[PDB]
């Protein structure tokens, strides 16, 4: 779940 | 929790780059034009020149660094000046770690400069923040992403280093030291949204592993003669961050234990995490007190949740407390990476200041 927030969090 | 201070890069310095000769001789005979027709074009450049060499410690210091090193790929498919070419000229900048004077002719050894200077901005961009607002850490990741990328490019385009301060082994270690710094902006993030305690001890695990890289080449005795007490001042930190991330990685691991209710298993890792942060308080030794402050927070976390969890198990519990060998490690999820860097991107260019010589 909420590492395809943070992915585009990192650019 | 407080954040650690980070590492950042000095820029290079730069010396005489006599282009305006060679290339008014160039478009003499090759182009058969008066060279007088390109006074405002080199110009140009030179002042874009003496402006990108003289930078601003800035976000916009990088889009001066990015339209030079863009407007020097346009130059050089118009005038050949790379090794041992037709309108090469001496090229100079100071390796940082000697401060001596290197010259090439060739046209590519100032693009390599000026792209080590885009990285080393960057990291300096990255280290200056405060990283207390979660925009701060996003342009603080963003920064030391970008600085990773300009290394990982100069390692890859130019492979023959014209000093040792980018040699591979140099610029590797830069670009692992850069993405261990971007991904533990990550980790601050993933813990001020708080995320779920599995996925935060893979973030922290991951920062754990770009240092160990940084370690490694950090302990490589090339590397230690060159640096020499940078080396030192280096590893000093790298070496605490190893232990910190490690012990933030299992408190995490605990916590997933403790909502799997394994609570056995939650004190092993709760005493895994006290110790290697009890390890990193002993090497952060004459650190400063972001360092110190950071450790004595974490501490206050790890610690209490340590005695919690132990008062727990032997006491309500009674479950068993596995040694730490027997329970498998936590994998670390690489979510940063090397910015790629788009050298001749028309919007950062503009456009090409020789666009006339055809």
């Amino acid at each position: 779940e909420a590492l395809k927030q943070l992915a585009e969090w990192v650019s | 929790v407080p954040r650690m201070p980070m590492i950042w890069l000095d820029l290079k310095e730069a010396g005489d780059f006599h282009f305006q000769p060679a290339v008014k001789k160039f478009v003499l005979k090759n182009y058969g034009e008066n060279p007088e027709a390109y006074n405002e074009e080199l110009k140009k450049l030179e002042l874009l020149r003496q402006n990108a060499v003289r930078v601003p410690r800035d976000f916009e210091g990088c889009s001066v660094l990015r339209k030079y090193l863009g407007q020097l790929h346009y130059l050089q498919s118009r005038v050949p000046m790379g090794s041992g070419q037709e309108a090469a000229v001496p090229v100079t900048w100071t390796e940082i770690f000697s401060g001596k004077s290197v010259a090439h002719e060739d046209i590519k050894y100032e693009q390599a400069c000026i792209l080590y200077n885009l990285g080393a901005l960057h990291s300096m961009l990255g280290a200056m923040d405060k990283r207390v607002s979660e925009e701060g850490m996003k342009v603080s990741c963003t920064h030391f992403q970008c600085a990773a990328g300009a290394f990982a490019y100069l390692r890859e385009h130019f492979p023959q280093a014209y000093s040792v301060d980018m040699s591979r082994q140099i610029l590797t270690l830069n670009v692992n030291l850069m993405l261990g710094q971007a991904q533990e902006c990550l980790l601050e993030k993933s813990m001020l949204d708080n995320r779920k305690s599995f996925l935060v001890a893979r973030i922290s695990a991951q920062v754990v592993d770009y240092y160990k890289e940084a370690c490694r080449a950090l302990e490589n005795p090339d590397t230690a003669s060159l640096l020499g007490r940078i080396q030192k001042d280096w590893k000093k930190l790298v070496q605490m961050k190893i232990y910190y991330f490690a012990a933030v990685a299992h408190l995490h691991m605990g916590k997933q234990a403790e909502e799997q209710q394994k609570f056995g298993e939650r004190v092993a890792y709760f005493q895994s995490a006290l110790d290697k942060l009890n390890e990193a308080i002993k090497l952060a030794k004459g650190q400063p007190d972001t360092v110190q402050d950071a450790l004595r927070f974490t501490m206050d976390v790890i610690g209490g949740k340590y005695n919690s969890a132990k008062k727990d198990n032997d006491f309500i519990y009674h479950e068993a407390v596995p040694a730490l060998d027997t329970l498998q490690p936590v994998k670390g999820a690489p979510l940063v990476k090397p910015l790629p860097v788009n050298p001749t991107d028309p919007a950062v260019t503009g456009p090409d200041i020789f666009a006339k010589l055809v």
